[PDB]
């Protein structure tokens, strides 16, 4: 999260296993696997995708609470997604 | 943590309800337990397909406010919180995971004063002191088990004791988040 | 400290119900019959107590007459008498007491009747909303022993005292005026502060 | 500290360059090492009067921003950072202790994506998290020694990933300070 | 009991399907597993809301016939029992907890002889010898887990080898009861 230090709020990061459709709302988005991310306290969170192979999983991000900011701080912020692989990722069949 | 009545619930994940937007004209909100969780989730799937039920709860309330907002919230659990109308409708009596707005927060829709709620398990949410309030309530009833659909054990009341204040330009709505995790839940009588 | 115990707080038998026989009457047991005792009992959510009932019968002028009376207690679930010759009067399972008006007032004890583990004054649910089902103590029926009509008008007063009171889950005390015996609703338009006011 | 590639430089004071004013329209800056220190200082006096040279570096980057500014900076060292023009001029190829502005920060003037720079020794400068970023880079080359005037070991890239934002009335320019201290420096061939 | 392929299933109640009325003109029936249990029960509630799945089975077949009825039934499990049409429809390919009738029991809707089914885990139901046949099948697949909705592990075939015979006056229909209990079931990927 790349907002002002005085900016606060919550956001829902839900992961849906393969096959599952996009949730219709936050009510069913919370029922699955999710993390509740508040950026007033912690500025960076990690979501671990359980397992993938070559249907694929879905990752959606929801506004748990509105964006609350004080007077004099910018009214828009940005989120940067950094993705990686765990220690158990492997590849096979090299192809150009 | 506040352990309600000094007893830990005896003989299971976090549920996040819709955020409530605290404003200058807000009076208060109340949620009926466990009716708040019956309609949603795997927990509520057992409630509607079982006869009997018993469980504690772990209610956690958070407010996301900056340093330029002020106000105080009184969060408290009231066992057997019966509504008194000016009979209540169904939507007012057992509101789902969306609560209801108190029309008369002074008497709390029950003819009892707001000033005396501190006799119940409670915590204060003061925006300049803390933003968290967690209450651990055990199972309270005259019988070991009870129907989850026709009876509400207690009602979680969240009332703005002092109005929210802010300068023009700041965010006029303060979201209130409640995360409740059933603890020591039991079920019986699969229907 | 011994003054503020529950037993001392809920002792001191108070008049619950008065019965007029100007030839029988039913009086369902209700603690709320004592006018100032509802607000005292609502301060907790659960109760468990045994009651002692005293029946002081006399004429409307307070004069004592030589008449025989029968007060029968029908436990919860039993049918009530519908007339002065109903078969419910002779039933053995409804305990009775035969006392003359000259003898000292009858004094009987009724134990904890509820099938639950406590008397609960607020039901946040349906068995019609707020109808606490298992709070019914029973019923007291009064009639003059005899087949013909009695020669005197009678007034029967009932005094009830709780012993062995236990309480649970304290709650804020009522501040608004009561409107109905069963549900706790108030008058919204005529809402009043808890106490008096001032100017500054 | 981030030790570049896990190796401490093996076999000497702080130098402060000109502050760079980070703005709403800023794209990024890059400094060529050790060419950034050749023109200035006692260190640069040895570089221009010697044949061979080897040294590590200790780059420290700071941003002076208040709590009402927001933005993120990616500081990273890229060994052998060659420029790709839309041949480059001398001023663009080896800018002195004044850096150069990236015209195309997406491709980084080299046809390589900005998104993948995290494979290099780097740190994040998030204005709401921290204002400091220090990277310890060793000597990286195919030969033990190299000319300091005709060859740049690596290029320090500082790029605004998220634009600087502020309310009107706050200071519109955020100064960026870089303090670099040569470590384990060696020289040979006094000319 | 017949343990299929000599292995007990490794790493949960009885389900009773509809009775099948065996007659003089009956040809045979087949059930697809675990598709037979997907549509019904708590087991089938997990199958339709999970991605992966693995489980053995404990199939028990019973016939209620008197001493004046005669006939023989061959019950056998055939892993990966693919249908061959004279493409199959969905109802024929994956029939629910109601099976399907073989139009050509000689080739078994797959171009393979009925005479050779004894190479598979099987039991004989001879009305003058026994009325029970229980087969314990493990999990058989090329992968540890598989989709329960798009793939059937095996197909339980029950074919009258010798026609049912009886005297006129006796009951002309012999009910066939199949009771299957999942064993060592596993699920993953809650969707």
């Amino acid at each position: 999260f790349t907002g002002s230090f005085m900016a606060t709020g919550k956001m829902l990061i839900a992961y849906t296993p393969p096959g599952g459709p996009l949730p219709k709302d936050r009510a069913t988005a919370m029922l699955g696997t999710h993390v509740i991310w508040d950026f007033g306290l912690q500025s960076s969170v990690t979501l671990v995708i359980p397992w993938i192979s070559n249907t694929t999983g879905l990752v959606s991000i929801w506004y748990q609470t509105n964006y609350v900011v004080p007077i004099g701080a910018p009214n828009t912020a940005y989120i940067i997604a950094l993705a990686a692989a765990q220690k158990n990722f492997t590849m096979k069949l090299c192809k150009d | 943590i506040i352990v309600g009545y000094g007893e830990w619930p005896s003989y299971n994940r976090f549920y996040t309800l819709d955020t409530k937007l605290w404003e200058k004209s807000s009076k208060g909100w109340y949620w009926k337990f466990p009716d708040v969780l019956t309609e949603t989730g795997v927990f509520g799937q057992n409630a509607q397909f079982h006869y009997l039920y018993r469980s504690g709860f772990c209610i956690h309330v958070q407010c996301n406010a900056s340093k330029f907002h002020q106000g105080a919230l009184l969060v408290a659990v009231l066992p057997e919180y019966v509504i008194g109308t000016v009979h209540p409708p169904y939507k007012q009596t057992q509101p789902g995971a969306d609560g209801f707005e108190l029309q008369h927060p002074y008497v709390l829709d029950a003819g009892i004063p707001i000033s005396q709620l501190t006799v119940c398990p409670h915590q204060w949410i003061n925006l300049r002191t803390n933003n968290c309030a967690t209450i651990i309530v055990p199972y309270i009833n005259a019988l070991p088990f009870d129907s989850a659909l026709n009876h509400c054990n207690f009602g979680l009341l969240v009332v703005p004791i002092s109005p929210l204040d802010y300068d023009q330009g700041a965010t006029p709505v303060i979201p209130i988040t409640i995360t409740l995790a059933p603890m020591c839940s039991e079920f019986a009588g699969l229907r | 400290t011994a003054e503020t115990t529950l037993d001392s707080f809920f002792s001191r038998a108070g008049l619950v119900g008065e019965i007029d026989l100007p030839g029988y009457a039913n009086w369902d047991i209700d603690i709320t019959g004592y006018a100032q005792m509802r607000r005292k009992v609502e301060l907790f959510t659960y109760m468990r107590f045994d009651a002692e009932f005293t029946f002081v019968a006399c004429t409307p002028t307070g004069e004592v007459v030589p008449q025989l009376l029968q007060y029968m207690f029908v436990p919860p679930g039993a049918p009530k008498p519908d007339s002065r010759e109903s078969l419910a009067w002779q039933t053995a399972t409804n305990p009775s007491v035969f006392v003359k008006l000259s003898d000292p007032p009858a004094q009987v004890s009724v134990p904890f009747m509820s099938p639950a583990s406590a008397y609960q004054w607020f039901y946040d649910g349906y068995p019609e909303y707020g109808a606490m089902p298992n709070n019914m103590m029973g019923t007291f029926s009064v009639r003059t022993v005899g087949t013909s009509k009695s020669k005197y008008p009678l007034v029967v007063r009932i005094y009830m005292r709780m012993k062995h009171v236990r309480a649970w889950i304290p709650r804020p005390m009522r501040n608004q005026n009561y409107l109905f015996k069963a549900n706790p609703n108030y008058a919204g338009n005529s809402i009043k502060p808890t106490g008096a006011s001032r100017t500054a």
